[PDB]
């Protein structure tokens, strides 16, 4: 058994100002096994309503998964995603940036 | 062939009642 | 993966597909056909052994077969009262011979 | 001669030996089995037919059997196959009339010589 | 749409080798089926063939597809492959909610090989139950005619085959009978080409005694009753033997 | 396998027919019902999918035949107002799966009359062979012939000691008409069993022609003097036959005459022996 | 309960069925009604009897219900199974037959012995 | 329309 | 151009608890049209696009019989493969089946395709010319002869060629309002200077179908294969696609760097410049 | 063709044991009536 | 080739099984595991016997195999069939038999005889 280790990507659905609806990304792909853990923080703690796609693989048997949640961008706020996998030693988490 | 039990019965039959008449001639002659 | 036995009419056929090697028993007799051998009757009581090969998944294995009948047309029930009766009809009459023999001697 | 009412005891003949069995359609198991009421036995799964031996023996009686359900009707077997049955035709009597007339001059004979 | 089947009809000998095929125009072929049908029972599922080129062989029927049209083969046909044997095409659909495109069929017949021939009619005795006069025609040469009765009262049924696995012996044979006095079977295949030295058999009878002792068999019965025989002899020879003597030493 | 049920179907004119088309081994998706003339060749009639309506052909009057496909495995054809026209042969083939072949099922004969006073059961008769066949060439034709019955639906089959027989039987694949021209006809049926010259002619042997018969069922309005015509067996029976010749029954008959007669000579012999033996007794006695 | 009686002579064999008493009977074969006023004389039915006048073995053979008037033949509680041979002139060899031949062919030989006996004394 | 034919496994 | 019709399913043991885990998907080019999850409360096969809600009871009755007939399947696939391997049963494994086809710009079939996978390696292909197939290790070997054995390459290639290619076009005739769309790309570039000399200069790409889109940098016409970062294209959540290209560069020379996209939807490759 | 104990070797067989009976016996018979 | 041992006493059938003689065998009959169950009183199994009693000839003849412990029973290649006529108290005896008792009993008979004579005579 071959494993292979997530790469992650947290973004937003449209261009980002603050005041108005959008929705936050947390993109997962190229990893093996099939069992993940993702959670998508605000100022560090947990949002409890958030959705995710059906898993699929690409072409070399790699799985990889979407979660997404609205959200009203703000200055003084911050956003990030957690992701844990059994080639994981330690949960890696991933902030939000604008300009990317 | 022949296994008709009938010509057997005559013959023994025959057979039978000569050997006891000479039996009877032969055993009164030697007595 | 038997050798099949097919019970005729009155006749007993042993089936294979291919020629039916004679091992021991009756010799039989073909029929034309060389997968077929005929033992001949059953009241015969024929009795053998006999080796063929297969032409199915069976490829490359033998296979032997023992045809045992016992029909026993020579068989006759006797029932112990019957032949001890018989017996001692049989020393009565004996008895009763030696007996007139001896008053004859006188 | 029918399944529903309780008519389950059939005969089973015409075999290659003179032999002559009894079937009934009870599907139990063991099936137990009564001539004029006495028990006479019982089958397992392996035998379905009961024995009665070679019919010139002339089997007759009643019989019945059981299983699950209640005691089977009555079934009444009769034969009689001549197995003695003689024919009188003219060689039979001529020959029993030779024998007779033979034997009874052998023995005239013979009690005659032995007149005193 | 197109699919075409022929021959409509065959006629074989057995042991020859012969292959029926099936043409179709169709832009789709799903599938492709082979059944075979006899004359009153549910057709016999053969074959499926689902692309061009491939092959299928079964114990001896062989079954190909190309992109025009598919072959049956036969080889070494026997008499009990005789049946009608069908050809259906699938079409492509987004949904197979479209029906089969059936064959009309192929009649096959095959005939067997009858060695040599022997042709005989032969009146049947009655069976004191019925009033009818049956005779029976056998062992003909396997290629002849056997037409119907211009009588209106005569009835003649077809030639069929029989096979004796116990002789390994194949015949062809038919039956005529009627109900009608003046019915002496010399005339009831006139209607037919009878072929030539077709034997007529006497009207006495004959016997063969040794073949009659051929089938002879015996039981327990018997055997006992020639032992009581014996026995019965046995003892009547020892008391005649012993009266003797006796009427010996009185006299 | 795909079974129906009835196999054999007859009906007066004016009643409702129900055949049903029992799929086993899989879960069939597809059942479709098929209709075949006599010496014609298969039309389809209709098609049930799935769980939705069936799709009916331009010749099925809707009106005339139902379809129900209940379950998964039971699709069911319902002939509502039967007529002599509808007498047929209706088959059912099913498949799984839209890409994989269909199987059929054994067809179902229907037979409808206007009238039950038209159904008759066959009547069987056994004729045995010529000597002049078995003097020329060793061999035994018994013929069994059924004759005057109506509808066409038997089944014949050869019984010897008991067993059904298979090799040496040959029997006409259809039924044929009496009067091929007029309606109503009855039917005949031949069959020919060949044996070899000694089995024939061993008096030990039993041989019987059995014609099974599909008629009236059980509860059918009979308002007729004759019997009625249900489904029934009807036989015919022969003994191995020896006409000329030393057979069993001719040894065992001679036996049975010489076991009475020694027993009669040997009690007159014995009766002999004791008056001979009480004379010698006096006749010494008295010395 | 009480069997059917059978009796033969010859080759007539006449059935009785003590059952159902004073009500008529009606018979079957092989569940065919026979005995009726059929155009058959070697047929025939009375109160309480069935009379089968020259029976033929493969054919009259088998199966023997008695039921009265009115009633289903499946509800007759009694099957018989017949299955005879009949010939015209055949008799019957038993132990009884046997027995009384074996008396009877004994008692002339002696009174035909006692009476040559006397004979040959009184002449010699 | 996923295929619709004879499932075989591995 | 082109299209394609896929579908991936996907089966995971779990040694303890419950039957394996099954999940199903079905994919129009680049578009989810249809789902099925083993672990969902329906138990059907469930719609995921507008224009397939159209189809008719007997169609989803059809799907959700057969994609369960996949489950059953690959769980005895699972069972025997877990023989083949010799592993223990306390163990997690997974396998994994793809199969689908193409269309040219005709609408006729080009190509199909067919794959199994054990444990994320290659276990069983079938070739590109659709009649042999191709086994990697000596354990699929065995699963190579009984398929051929039994013509399996056939029945497949049957559907592939066929009833694959005549669902593909009715579902892009049913859907041709979005299936045939084509989005260009809304490219813009922005700056960042990182900390006093160097800078970044990334030019995005957004909201563009379908997803096969290019992105490169230039420096007076030198392909700067090295020195530049780009990201794997991600979802935007509603059908569209992103994606974005930075390179660092000394400042005062940004003038100098110039980005080229091109995509699917634009009539010409375009070239984007600072200000 | 199976007699079993039906053979007439049997009948023939007594039949035969009587017949030497006889005619030995009658040989001595006519051998004392023609020596004296 | 060992051939099978068969024994037939009254309704008693007995089957001895050759080329096994240090391994324990299970028999097989028409494809079903026979004997060997410490039931079926008619049934019984033993070393290398097996016994069968009440033997019926329409119900129990057919195939026979004797094969092995251990070992998948269809690789055997030496099968039996058995169709055999069984009777109460019936026992099979040839001519020759009933030829030599006869002749023995009449020797018999005739050797008393004389010596009765020679006995009597002086006397
Ligand atoms: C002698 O040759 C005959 C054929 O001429 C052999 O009979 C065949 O035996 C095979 C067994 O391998 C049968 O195949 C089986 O068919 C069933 C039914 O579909 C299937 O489920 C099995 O998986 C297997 O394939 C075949 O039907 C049978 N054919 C006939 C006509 O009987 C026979 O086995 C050969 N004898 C020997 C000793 O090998
Ligand atoms: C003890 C001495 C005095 C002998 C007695 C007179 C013999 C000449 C007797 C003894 C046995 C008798 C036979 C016993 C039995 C038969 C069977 C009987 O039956 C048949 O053989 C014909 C019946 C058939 O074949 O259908 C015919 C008369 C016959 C030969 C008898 C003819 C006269 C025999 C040979
Ligand atoms: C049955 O098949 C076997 C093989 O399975 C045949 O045995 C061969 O006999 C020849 C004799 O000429 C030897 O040369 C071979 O070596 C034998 N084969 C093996 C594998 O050892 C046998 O001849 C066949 N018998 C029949 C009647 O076909
Ligand atoms: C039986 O009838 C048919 C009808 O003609 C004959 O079969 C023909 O045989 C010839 C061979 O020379 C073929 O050319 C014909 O095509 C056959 N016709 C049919 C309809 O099959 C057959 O010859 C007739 N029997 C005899 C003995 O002549
Ligand atoms: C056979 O009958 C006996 C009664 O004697 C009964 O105990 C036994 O259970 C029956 N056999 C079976 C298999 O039930
Ligand atoms: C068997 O008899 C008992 C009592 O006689 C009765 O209660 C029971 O119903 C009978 N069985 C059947 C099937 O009628
Ligand atoms: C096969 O069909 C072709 C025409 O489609 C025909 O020419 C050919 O004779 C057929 N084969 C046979 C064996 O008849
Ligand atoms: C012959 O038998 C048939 C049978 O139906 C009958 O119709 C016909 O009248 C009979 N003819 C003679 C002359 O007996
Ligand atoms: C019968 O056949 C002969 C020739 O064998 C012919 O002369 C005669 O006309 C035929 N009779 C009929 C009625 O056809
Ligand atoms: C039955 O009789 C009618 C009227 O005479 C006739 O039209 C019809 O053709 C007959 N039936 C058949 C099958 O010939």
């Amino acid at each position: 058994m071959i494993q292979r280790t997530p790469k992650i990507q947290v973004y937003s659905r449209h261009p980002a100002e603050n005041g108005k609806s959008n929705f936050l990304n947390c993109y997962v792909s190229g990893f093996h096994p099939s069992d993940i853990e993702v959670d998508l923080l605000k100022n560090g703690e947990r949002i409890e309503k958030v959705e995710h796609s059906d898993l699929s693989f690409s072409k070399d048997w790699s799985f990889y998964l979407l979660y997404y949640t609205e959200f009203t961008p703000t200055e003084k706020d911050e956003y990030a995603c957690r992701v844990n996998h059994v080639t994981l030693s330690q949960p890696k988490i991933v902030k939000w940036d604008r300009d990317m | 062939g022949l296994l008709d039990p009938k010509l057997c019965y005559l013959l023994d039959g025959i057979l039978f009642i000569y050997g006891v008449i000479l039996t009877a001639l032969f055993l009164r002659v030697k007595f | 993966f038997k050798i099949p036995i097919e019970e005729l009419e009155d006749r007993v056929f042993v089936n294979c597909n291919t020629s039916i090697t004679w091992v021991e028993g009756t010799v039989g007799t073909l029929l034309s056909d060389i997968t077929r051998l005929d033992l001949g009757k059953r009241i015969l009581d024929p009795r053998g052994i006999y080796r063929c090969n297969g032409t199915d998944i069976y490829k490359d294995k033998e296979s032997t077969v023992q045809v045992h009948y016992r029909m026993c047309q020579s068989c006759v029930e006797l029932d112990p009262a019957t032949v001890a009766g018989i017996i001692v009809t049989d020393v009565i009459a004996t008895l009763l011979l030696a007996l007139g023999v001896f008053c004859f001697a006188g | 001669q029918s399944i529903k009412g309780n008519h389950l005891v059939k005969v089973y003949d015409y075999q290659e030996d003179g032999s002559v069995l009894l079937t009934c359609d009870a599907e139990a198991k063991n099936i137990t089995w009564f001539k004029d009421g006495k028990m006479i036995g019982f089958l397992t799964e392996d035998k379905k037919k009961w024995n009665l031996g070679s019919n010139a023996k002339d089997p007759r009686g009643m019989y019945q059997c059981k299983g699950s359900q209640n005691k089977s009707k009555p079934l009444q077997v009769y034969y009689r196959m001549c197995q003695n049955c003689i024919e009188l035709n003219a060689a039979t009597i001529s020959g029993f009339l030779f024998a007779e007339i033979v034997s009874i001059f052998v023995l005239a004979v013979g009690v005659y010589f032995i007149a005193g | 749409d197109q699919v075409t089947q022929s021959p409509e009809a065959l006629r074989l000998q057995e042991g020859e080798s012969s292959s029926l095929n099936c043409s179709y125009t169709v832009s789709g072929l799903r599938g492709l089926f082979w059944y075979r049908q006899d004359p009153g029972k549910g057709p016999e599922f053969l074959f499926t063939l689902y692309s061009a080129g491939e092959e299928k062989e079964k114990e001896r029927l062989k079954a190909t597809l190309t992109k025009k049209e598919s072959f049956l083969h036969i080889t070494a046909p026997k008499p009990e492959d005789s049946a009608t044997y069908l050809c259906a095409v699938q079409p492509l659909n987004a949904g197979n909610n479209r029906k089969l495109i059936w064959g009309l069929g192929t009649s096959l017949a095959v005939n067997p090989n009858i060695q040599n021939p022997d042709p005989a009619v032969y009146q049947l005795r009655d069976s004191k139950s019925s009033d009818k006069s049956v005779c029976l025609f056998t062992d003909f040469d396997s290629q002849t005619n056997v037409s119907q009765s211009k009588d209106s009262d005569v009835y003649i049924t077809d030639k069929t085959v029989l096979d004796m696995r116990s002789m390994d012996f194949k015949s062809n044979s038919a039956v005529a009978w009627s109900n009608k006095s003046d019915f002496a079977c010399a005339n009831a295949f006139n209607n037919s080409i009878i072929p030539e030295d077709t034997f007529f058999p006497s009207p006495e009878s004959s016997c063969d005694v040794k073949l009659v002792e051929k089938s002879f068999e015996t039981d327990t019965n018997l055997n006992f009753q020639n032992l009581s025989v014996i026995g019965f002899r046995i003892l009547l020879l020892k008391v005649a033997g012993f009266n003797l003597l006796m009427t010996l030493r009185l006299w | 396998v795909v079974s129906q049920h009835p196999s054999w179907v007859i009906c007066k004119s004016g009643t409702s027919v129900k055949i049903e088309c029992r799929s086993l081994d899989f879960q069939a998706t597809t059942m479709f019902w098929y209709r075949q003339f006599p010496k014609q060749s298969l039309m389809l009639m209709a098609t049930s999918n799935e769980g939705s309506k069936a799709t009916y052909e331009q010749g099925v009057e809707k009106d005339k035949f139902l379809i129900n496909h209940a379950s998964l495995t039971l699709s069911t054809l319902t002939v509502t107002s039967a007529h002599p026209e509808d007498s047929s042969f209706y088959i059912c083939s099913a498949r799984e799966w839209g890409g994989t072949e269909a199987f059929f099922g054994q067809g179902t004969r229907l037979t409808v009359v206007e009238d039950l006073n038209k159904v008759f059961p066959p009547e069987v008769a056994v004729f045995e062979p010529s000597e002049a066949e078995i003097s020329h060439t060793q061999k035994a034709t018994l013929v069994c012939l059924a004759t005057g019955f109506f509808p066409d639906h038997v089944e014949l089959s050869w019984w010897v000691n008991g067993k059904e027989v298979h090799s040496g039987v040959s029997t006409d694949p259809q039924p044929l008409k009496e009067q091929p021209a007029l309606n109503d006809s009855r039917y005949c049926l031949s069959s020919r069993l060949r044996v070899s010259a000694t089995f024939w002619q061993n008096p030990r042997n039993h041989f019987r022609c059995q014609v099974q018969f599909y008629g009236l069922s059980e509860n059918d309005e009979w308002t007729q003097d004759r019997a009625k015509p249900v489904t029934q067996i009807v036989s015919a029976e022969a003994w191995g036959r020896a006409d000329c010749g030393f057979t069993s029954v001719s040894y065992q008959q001679g036996v049975l005459s010489a076991t009475i007669l020694y027993e009669i000579l040997l009690g007159k012999a014995t009766l002999y022996a004791v008056l001979v033996s009480a004379l010698v007794l006096m006749a010494m006695v008295k010395r | 309960q009480t069997p059917y009686k059978v009796s033969i002579s010859g080759t007539t064999v006449i059935l009785t069925c003590p059952q159902y008493p004073g009500s008529e009977i009606l018979w079957q074969h092989n569940d065919k009604n026979i005995g009726g006023d059929e155009d058959d004389k070697n047929i025939g039915s009375d109160e309480d009897h069935l009379s089968l006048k020259e029976f033929s073995e493969l054919e009259q053979s088998g199966y023997y219900v008695c039921y009265p008037r009115g009633s289903k033949p499946e509800d007759a509680n009694f099957y018989l199974y017949l299955r005879a041979r009949v010939c015209e002139n055949c008799m019957e060899m038993d132990v009884m037959s046997v027995a009384t031949i074996v008396i009877v062919d004994i008692c002339i030989t002696g009174g035909l012995l006692l009476l040559v006996y006397y004979w040959s004394k009184n002449r010699k | 329309g996923v295929y619709d034919g004879r499932e075989h496994t591995v | 151009g082109s299209h394609s019709m896929r579908y991936f399913f996907t089966s995971v043991s779990r040694p303890g608890r419950g039957e394996p885990r099954f999940i199903a998907v079905g994919y129009v080019d680049d578009t989810q049209f249809v789902r099925f999850d083993s672990d969902a409360a329906s138990q059907r096969m469930e719609p995921r696009a507008p224009w397939i809600e159209q189809e008719g009871p007997e169609y989803w009755d059809g799907e959700t019989r057969k994609v369960k007939a996949h489950s059953q399947t690959h769980r005895v696939d699972l069972g025997t493969l877990r023989g083949y391997y010799n592993q223990s049963e306390a163990g997690s494994h997974t396998v994994q089946r793809m199969y689908g086809c193409d269309v040219g710009s005709d609408w006729r079939f080009l190509r199909g395709y067919h794959q199994y996978a054990y444990d994320g390696k290659d276990y069983i292909a079938l070739k590109e010319d659709l009649r042999s197939w191709t086994a990697a290790d000596m354990a699929a070997q065995t699963t190579k002869h009984k398929w051929e054995a039994a013509h399996v390459a056939e029945q497949l290639r049957a559907y592939l060629e066929g009833t694959c290619v005549e669902w593909l076009r009715r579902y892009l005739e049913n859907g041709k309002e979005t299936l045939q769309r084509t989005d260009a790309p809304k490219t813009h570039m922005t700056h960042h200077a990182v900390s006093d000399h160097e800078a970044t200069l990334r030019c995005w790409a957004l909201s563009f179908y379908p997803a096969e889109i290019t992105l490169t940098w230039q420096r007076d016409g030198e392909d700067q294969t090295q020195d530049t970062e780009l990201v794997e294209t991600r979802p935007a959540g509603d059908g569209t696609f992103q994606k974005w290209a930075a390179v660092v560069v000394p400042s005062g020379q940004e003038q100098r760097y110039t980005c080229h996209v091109q995509h699917e939807g634009l009539p010409k490759p375009l070239t984007l410049r600072w200000e």
